């Protein structure tokens, strides 16, 4: 356009982009700043960094860039490259891995009254105080702290567009839910310089994790192996397979703990509940292994060397078996030949007595297992009823 | 109009950015530094790099940019883009990547006195040699080294910031802008000016400003998520001494399974510590010790099984061994008669052989119990000693052991 | 050439590339946008991103770049660097990284009539939401939205690119078969292009290029489904082993751990969205639950097999069910010295009586265990076959619609 | 220095415009001779399907505006000019994975007094190389670097191949130049054929920028020693342990453990092989096919060991030994497989008779159990003789068919030319 | 300084940075190149790339940048941005991933005699052939080839500052040891261009890996698991656990071999000694498993279907047991009468069958003790040889 070319030539003929747009140096540039969250790219919990795609809308008044439309064919808006005019150095204070300021200098709309609107895009990798204490059902609150870097409140003043960041064109993440979002302006006074306040705008978003993926991929197998933990008490000792089951459950749980530790950050401010409960299940599995080793030792006890104490017999043969209602427990040469037959009878006597003692030991071991199984079943029933 | 217009036009007119603002030949620019740590972003152990979010404050005195305030309606302070001014090339010398300069080139505050105040923010990735000897109870000694990339001690005199007449000798931390890392807690944060005496006042590396960060790892996460499961699993080796020494006892199954679990935990630790080879991490030493103990227990299980399952056919039970391990440590009528005698004799021999097997089993049990009492003590002593000497790894009381100063505001 | 240099000097004496070319105030600039897909590089499911190598065929009209060829020895057209002429800020709005503009800045082709044409190459990381309902037997619908970042519908009008002949508009992505690389994991079913507006935002108009791409699931089949089928076969087999073998737990637990490892490793290649559970993960969870039930029932069978009258008494209902009714249905039917000598013989006979009775009762318990084990074998075989067939028949009947809806 | 005067005359006095083609007339065409020097082959990521190559990508053309009379100046027979001062053709690698199209380093251009401009910039090119995983790890790949001129069409510049002279006749360089000493042979890949071809596409017009290109192909064969030693040998041996598991007795109680452990090892090997290859569905890799076949066979071994165990532990109280199975597995098959081979007196008498009867029934029971044991031995011996030959033949067939896979000794199947450095056409 | 800015304006008023700094075009600029290694960032063995932090010191003489200090207040040295003056285009020939030339254009010192000093930093990601024969006790020898790209030896000549690189400020790696380092200058005469020599300076570093990370994390567990191979033979067959132990050891060893494979480049130039030893360990373990299965099968040989051949009885029962010393091995009563005789004959047959079974068990015992002695001999000779 010829008229637009003439207007752009005249506007920037003696325009200095180093000078604030104020009629007098004592005034301030009133800037309206609004954030528009296009998309929540990621929430890296291990590095505690939230990557967001934003548009940083900034509106202000530049008197030096005004014109009379009737002199330029009726033009009322132009698009000047942002590199040509004064821009506010607006910095993300809590940047963690990205660029502090805006790096994509797009064109800016400019009315004929001097009003300037600039909508540059940005990838903000802000620092997120990730709090893994209810993972994977956690709620994360972490902010985006913006402010003019090199100007205080007496030279450049920023004010939010609205009480909330604009999420009209937000792209649903599919992993997090935008429960709430707000933008607060802050006045910070320093002991050095009480006359000059420092202005700031903090935009905060409350994200609620959608836990279906983590449930299905971690919790259900962990719950399954926790349930199988107590199944070893029903396994008979004669099969000689209790160690296989118990140790395999332990190995599966240690693998899933390996999985957990690489999912959450190494922060020690709060212990995750999932990790604590996994440690509790490991303690349970270790106790189960120890007590089933004790059971196996008792079952295979030699009747010749070990004799049953009276208290053990009374407790585990006389009273406890009656308690379980849901159990199905039970509560010349001719002289040599004659002497040999007598010896066979005597050996049968001794074998019967030893087998009776061994059977009593096996009964005690079975009672111990059934006590432990009942305890485990009670724990499972209470947990399932209480939580679900 | 904005009176800063003509002022900045006059100042930046006839002003060569490439010239050091030395008033005369012997003048030396007193560049003054001050670091402000807003967040200790991370400490990558594998890459051995500390990532920090810091504002660097650099002050100097450029005589060219000075003016009489009364001539410009009392303007006593302006902002000029840093790309338009002379700057001292104060760079982080020990960066891991190629990033020497600052991330964002903020404006420089210019006072009518000529004082220049530059406060750019920066994301710094600085090398930090990690001492792993006491992981995960360790404390690291990470350092940031700033020096002028261009000018030497005959042109630029790096100094630490002087606040209220007293030199700032610490990494300033503003409570308003600081988020504690959660994993690393900062104990000492001294700063000092250092000289490389191997070089003269020239060579651009003579003088440095070094900011130290003595950080201590919080061990609770590592204790709960690695050390405790490893100790619990390694405590299972001693249980193999109570399983029966026969088919179906599964001594070897339990022993080898615990060995495999410890191997998996060693592999897990290998992912959490740097690949430096100057020292072995404390948890790595513990894992090596417990794997060796479990291998010895596997050997002991094999020996006990071989002893218990011996038979008179294959091995002879010596009286010396028996005493040692059981006395100190713990027409038709004739045919029928012959048949009955043979039956009685065979039964007697079978019973005697069974008794010999039982004696071998008893010897195996005695050996098993003695070795259990040895192994439990060995494991407990090793675990307690290693984690006690881990727990007793304190951060030094002073930032520099030679100095008696605290280096705190 | 000398005359080309003279023409270039004449054209750009006052041409300002920062000004949108509008002959009269309020005139719009027609911009034709078309896409040429040289190669569909990657569809990273983990970060939900599609990397593509494209040519962004743009074309508009610039009344300022006009001249008479006869006045410059018949120079029909020129090649001008793209930094010299005004171009619309046509960018990919739904990119995943910060790359909005075009990677390669090739020269524009300016006809003597002012028709400017641009063919810049680019490597675009466009964000694409992924539907994980039927992974890996799934088809994705990945969009690429192009629009002028700065100029709105009151300044530039986006249209569709004309074909090579310049007769009709091309309403789809152009794939140049002579310079195209088949992805090898995806097949491009439909590739329509369509203009989109917004009801609430009249100043919005964009050209969206859609890629309906179907995954070829051979890799995931071979490396995940068949080994899990073998694991399920073992989990069924565990019910054919006799309890005396002492290897029932070994087999069942090994199958359980193997399928758990397969689930854990396959959790790497699936996206971390919680909108649905992929059909492969549902199949893995089904197999894992089935193998866990197999372990539980194997423990029950082992417990039943190893009981004894000295320890348990058989309840009447177990005998009524497992001994009499099920086996037909499962086809699994089955002088002082002489005085002492006589006393010894009598005692031995009574001992044999007791041993035979006890052994018979133990045999009854073992037969109960065997019948229950056979019933479990049949039930689990039926359930596993039905579940696997149902899941994979549901997955196999999932194809992109014939109408692209765009 | 006369060079300063010469360059000032060329680029300032004559008003050199670096945005104008070097032609006297508009209709004239500029010939851009090209060649490629492969200094080092950085890598080939099969998972990323990327070929990373360190090359020097030469150009040579004519610029009638950069000519001078050497006699008028000092005898300057060559000149060095920064590329951002003179017109250079924008030859771009069209099939690059990343955004790097041009050369990394913009080195100076050499200019002879007759206008001949030469330019040899180095470049790290990450080209896109589709990977054929059919014969992995004995496979050979065929990558290509396709250079096209996009800034101009074929009516304005003509891409070509550099010509070299040996005996007064010029032969075009149809191959990638590799210096025998400067080039460090890659450890994993060796180059068998390196042809260079100028393609013209007749189905498109010269006005288009896609009417021509120069493609440097690179047929490279993998050295399979590493994978054979470290991935195939352990897999083969662990697989053979499965067939050996048939030799364990049923009383041992370790048949199932051995077979299952072999199966799990094979599954782990399959998973690791999966990690090392692109997720393409053109074909199943040879190692993948072998792993699938061996896992299926080991699953068959597991099932058949389970059947043998079920047969061994049968008893007369649960099963009946029919004459058919007895004669099949105890008469015919063992031979075929060559397998080895007053009141007190009456009471006492009645008690003795009962004892004898019970011992006789016990003996019959044990005889039947022994017969079941022999049946199990026959079954698993037959299983071994059926499966282990299948295992060894399958392994040999798969790893010999893969070994008999060579590049076709001539690129461009229909082209008799060898495209070799020693015999130019 | 007004004098300094006036001098800088006077110097660059008609300075053309395109031209070489020579009084006459037939001369050559002599450039002294020195390398200062600040740190060794990493040595990626798999990709064979060594990343180092260096400072590429360069010196030369620019006659056009000379001035008289008496006319500028006695100024002797100035600092100028490197982009304002002519620079040599030094290129790292063997660049692999990084940038070929210098990209950090830091300021350069300019002397009043025209002598220019330039020390730009750089990150050289240079290609490094990796020899893995002696991994993890290997030493690497790779280089940094530097040279002027577009200039031959008759226009720009580079010479090394000193025979060795300057490692005075080198930061100790903690993973490698600088055994030696040296710089050489090479003349190359290509067949094209006999008249023009091509110069290049090669700086090579000998790096010795410190073997403690891999000894602790790889070699020690491998030895611990390989030593358990011998326990399979000492384990009696009656325990029913020989296969468990042997198979577990084999699986652990193969996993360790796979990790070792992942830690070395995929090149087939040479097979690492650690990898070859692991392969031999797996082969021996598999042979041990084969012999263990043979021993188990022999131990359970029923006397009914197997008769011990005389060649087995003569050797395994009468030859070896006397050789190995350290071991500690070796009306109606007619029915009753008939039944008692039957019981007696059945017990006699049972005794004979049990005797044959015991003979088979003895054969298995002597076999696996022979194998155990073989293993102990191998262990002793190996530990003596390594010691
Ligand atoms: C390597 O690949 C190139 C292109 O990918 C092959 O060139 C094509 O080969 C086919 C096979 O006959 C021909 O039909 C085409 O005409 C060729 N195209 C071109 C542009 O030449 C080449 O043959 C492959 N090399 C080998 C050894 O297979």
């Amino acid at each position: 356009s010829e008229h637009e070319t003439r207007l752009v030539a005249n506007l920037l003929e003696n325009y200095n982009k180093v000078i604030r747009p104020v009629e007098h140096h004592t005034h301030f540039v009133d800037i309206t700043v609004g954030l528009q969250l296009i998309q929540l790219i990621s929430v890296d919990e291990v590095n505690q960094i939230v990557e967001t795609n934003v548009r940083l809308r900034q509106q202000w008044i530049d008197v030096r860039l005004r014109w009379n439309p009737a002199d330029y064919g009726g033009i009322k808006k132009i698009r000047l490259p942002s590199d040509d005019v004064w821009l506010p150095d607006l910095v993300l204070y809590n940047n963690a891995d990205g660029d502090f300021a805006i790096v994509h200098m797009t064109k800016l709309l400019l009315d004929y009254t001097g009003k300037i609107m600039w909508t540059p895009p940005a990838i903000f990798k802000s620092y997120c105080e990730i709090i893994v204490t209810h993972f994977p059902f956690d709620q994360q609150n972490c902010t985006m702290k913006l402010g003019i870097w090199t100007y205080d409140g007496t030279k450049v003043s920023i004010s939010p567009e609205s009480d909330r960041p604009d999420l009209s064109t937000f792209m649903e993440s599919g992993e997090w839910v935008m429960k709430d979002y707000r933008g607060w302006k802050h006045w910070v006074y320093y002991t050095c310089c009480p006359d000059t306040p420092y202005l700031d705008i903090t935009y905060h978003f409350i994200m609620q994790r959608i836990p279906l993926y983590f449930v299905v991929n971690v919790i259900i197998p962990c719950l399954l192996f926790s349930f199988l933990t107590g199944l070893v008490f029903y396994l008979p000792t004669d099969s000689g397979e209790k160690m296989t089951l118990s140790i395999s459950v332990l190995l599966s749980l240690t693998v899933f703990l390996l999985v957990i530790v690489e999912l959450i950050p190494s922060t020690s401010s709060a212990v995750p509940l999932i990790g604590k409960y996994m440690l509790f299940t490991m303690i349970f599995v270790i106790s189960s292994i120890i007590i089933t080793v004790v059971v196996i030792n008792t079952h295979h006890r030699s009747p010749s060397t070990h004799t049953m104490p009276q208290w053990v017999r009374k407790i585990f043969i006389d009273t406890i078996p009656n308690v379980m209602f849901f159990s199905t427990m039970k509560r010349p040469d001719v002289k040599s030949a004659i002497e040999g037959v007598k010896y066979i009878a005597e050996h049968m006597k001794s074998d019967e007595e030893s087998s009776n003692a061994a059977e009593e030991w096996k009964y005690v071991a079975m009672v111990i297992d059934h006590i432990l199984l009942c305890v485990f079943m009670l724990i499972c029933i209470i947990g399932t009823v209480s939580v679900f | 109009e904005n009176e800063e217009g003509r002022l900045i036009e006059k100042l930046l007119g006839d002003y060569d950015k490439r010239i050091i603002p030395a008033k005369t030949l012997d003048h030396i620019i007193d560049v003054t530094l001050k670091l402000t740590l807003t967040n200790l972003i991370s400490l990558n152990e594998k890459e051995e790099a500390l990532t920090t979010n810091v504002w660097i404050e650099i002050q100097w005195n450029d005589y060219r940019l000075s003016w009489n305030t009364s001539e410009y309606e009392g303007i006593d302070l302006v902002r000029i883009p840093s790309e338009l001014l002379w700057l001292p090339d104060v760079v982080l010398e020990n960066n891991v990547d190629g990033q020497f300069e600052v991330a964002y080139y903020a404006n420089v505050l210019v006072y009518n006195d000529g004082s220049m105040y530059w406060l750019p923010p920066a994301i710094y990735r600085s090398t930090c040699p990690i001492a792993v000897t006491y992981f995960p109870f360790d404390w690291q000694n990470c350092s940031l080294v700033f020096r002028s990339q261009t000018y030497n001690a005959h042109e630029v005199n790096l100094q630490l910031s002087a606040e209220e007449g007293e030199a700032v000798e610490w990494i300033h931390i503003d409570p308003e802008d600081f988020t504690e890392n959660g994993e690393w807690t900062i104990r000492h944060r001294p700063a000092k000016k250092n000289y490389n005496w191997q070089l003269t006042k020239d060579d651009t590396d003579f003088q440095e400003i070094i900011f130290f960060l003595i950080i201590q790892r919080k061990p609770l996460f590592y204790i709960i998520n690695i050390i405790a499961p490893c100790v619990l699993i390694s405590s299972l080796v001693v249980l193999v001494y109570f399983l029966p020494a026969q088919a179906g006892g599964q001594k070897c199954t339990l022993s080898i399974s615990v060995l495999l679990a410890q191997t998996i935990f060693l592999f897990l630790i290998a992912q959490k510590v740097p690949e430096t080879s100057l020292n072995v991490p404390l948890i790595g030493k513990y894992l090596i010790f417990v794997m060796f103990v479990s291998m010895l227990i596997v050997m002991n299980c094999v020996i006990v099984l071989n002893v218990s399952l011996r038979t008179p056919n294959t091995h002879s039970l010596s009286e010396k061994i028996k005493h040692l391990f059981l006395g100190f440590l713990p027409p038709e009528i004739k045919s029928c008669v012959e048949a009955c005698n043979f039956i009685a004799k065979s039964t007697k021999e079978q019973n005697d052989s069974g008794s010999e097997n039982e004696n071998w089993v008893l010897i195996g049990k005695v050996i098993d119990k003695a070795c259990f009492w040895i192994a439990l003590l060995l494991f407990s002593i090793g675990t307690l000693a290693i984690f006690l000497t881990g727990h007793f790894n304190q951060v030094p009381e002073f930032p520099f052991p030679g100095d008696p100063r605290k280096y705190v505001p | 050439s000398v005359m080309e240099d003279t023409l270039l000097s004449v054209l750009f004496e006052t041409y300002n590339p920062k000004v949108r070319p509008a002959q009269t105030v309020g005139d719009k600039v027609t911009v034709r946008v078309g896409l040429t897909l040289t190669n569909l590089l990657i569809l990273n499911e983990k970060i939900e991103e599609m990397t593509t190598n494209v040519f962004l065929n743009l074309a508009w009209t610039d009344y300022r770049l006009q001249w008479d060829p006869a006045a410059y020895e018949g120079i029909k057209d020129l090649r001008i660097p793209s930094s010299d002429v005004w171009q619309p800020d046509i960018v990919l709005m739904n990119n995943n990284d910060g790359s909005f503009e075009i990677t390669l800045h090739v020269n524009v082709l300016v006809q003597h009539t002012g028709a400017v044409s641009w063919q810049p190459s680019a490597i675009y990381r466009s964000s694409c939401t992924i539907k994980v309902m039927y992974f890996p037997f799934d088809w994705q619908n990945c969009t690429m939205v192009f629009k002028s970042y700065t100029y709105d519908t009151s300044e530039v009008t986006l249209q569709h690119a004309l074909d090579a002949k310049g007769e009709r508009e091309v309403k789809e992505i152009v794939i140049n078969k002579d310079a195209f690389t088949e992805n090898g994991q995806w097949s491009i079913e439909h590739k329509p292009s369509r203009k989109n507006w917004r009801s609430d935002d009249p100043s919005y108009e964009d050209v969206t290029f859609y890629l309906i791409i179907q995954r070829k699931p051979l890799f995931y089949i071979v490396y995940t489904i068949i080994p899990c089928i073998l694991i399920s076969i073992l989990a069924i087999l565990v019910f054919y082993l006799p309890p005396d073998a002492g290897e029932k737990m070994s087999l069942s637990i090994s199958a359980l751990l193997a399928v758990t490892v397969f689930l854990l490793l396959l959790a790497d290649k699936v996206p971390e969205t919680s909108l649905s559970v992929p059909i492969i993960i549902r199949y893995l969870m089904f197999i894992m639950i089935l193998v866990a039930f197999s372990v539980i029932l194997s423990v029950v069978v082992l417990n039943l097999h190893h009981r004894s009258p000295n320890t348990h008494t058989m309840p009447n209902w177990i005998r009524q069910i497992f001994i009499e009714t099920l086996p037909p249905f499962l086809w699994i039917q089955r002088p002082q010295d002489l005085k002492e000598a006589v006393e010894a013989i009598k005692y031995i006979a009574e001992q044999l009586e007791s041993a035979s009775e006890f052994d018979d009762l133990k045999k009854d318990w073992q037969y109960v265990a065997m019948v229950a084990d056979r019933l479990f074998l049949y039930v689990f075989f039926v359930i596993c076959s039905i579940g696997t067939f149902s899941i994979f028949l549901d997955a196999s009947h999932n194809v992109p619609p014939d109408n692209p809806f765009a | 220095n006369e060079e300063e005067r010469l360059i000032n005359d060329l680029l300032i006095v004559n008003k050199y415009n670096k945005h104008v083609r070097p032609v006297k007339h508009n209709n004239e065409v500029v010939n851009i001779a090209l060649s490629l020097t492969l200094s080092n082959l950085i890598s080939l990521k099969e998972t990323d399907e990327t070929l990373t190559s360190n090359v020097w990508m030469d150009h040579a053309w004519y610029d009638h505006r950069l000519t001078w009379n050497a006699s008028e100046y000092s005898d300057i027979s060559i000149l060095r000019l920064p590329p951002e001062l003179v017109w250079i053709p924008d030859i771009v690698l069209q099939n690059n994975n990343d955004g790097q199209y041009h050369v990394a380093y913009f080195c100076n251009v050499l200019v002879r007094p007759n206008g001949y401009v030469t330019w040899l910039p180095p470049a790290i090119f990450r080209s896109s190389c589709p990977i054929n995983v059919l014969y992995f790890p004995f496979d050979w790949q065929n990558c290509s670097l396709k250079f096209t001129a996009l800034n101009y069409d074929a009516n304005e510049i003509t891409m070509d191949l550099m010509t070299d002279t040996i005996d007064g006749k010029d032969y075009p360089i149809e191959w990638i130049i590799i210096d025998p000493e400067a080039f460090t042979e890659n450890g994993e890949w060796e180059i068998i054929h390196k042809p260079a071809k100028k393609n013209i596409y007749p189905d498109k017009f010269p006005n288009g920028t896609n009417y021509q290109d120069v493609t440097f192909y690179l047929i490279i064969r993998r050295k399979p020693l590493f994978y054979v030693i470290n991935f195939i040998t352990p897999c083969v041996l662990i697989s053979f342990l499965a067939s050996l598991a048939f030799y364990l007795p049923a009383e041992s109680g370790e048949k199932m453990s051995t077979a299952i452990s072999v199966l799990l090892a094979q599954a782990v090997f399959l998973l690791l092989t999966s990690q090392r290859l692109p997720e393409t569905a053109l074909a199943v890799p040879l190692i993948g096919k072998y792993l699938m076949f061996i896992m299926s066979l080991v699953t068959g071994v597991i099932v058949n060991c389970g059947i043998v165990l079920n047969f061994h532990f049968r008893t007369p109280s649960t099963h009946v030994l029919s004459t058919r199975v007895k004669q099949i597995f105890l008469e015919k098959l063992p031979r075929i497989l060559h397998m080895s081979r007053h009141d007190e007196i009456k009471s006492g008498i009645d008690s003795t008779n009962y004892i004898v009867k019970q011992i006789k029934e016990k003996n019959a029971y044990d005889e039947e159990v022994g017969n079941w044991n022999l049946v199990g031995q026959t079954i698993d011996r037959l299983s071994m003789f059926i499966i282990t030959p299948v295992m060894v033949l399958g392994t040999i067939f798969i790893f010999v068919m893969g070994n008999f896979n060579h590049p076709p000794a001539k690129p461009f199947e229909g082209d008799p030319f060898d495209y070799s450095s020693d015999h130019p056409r």
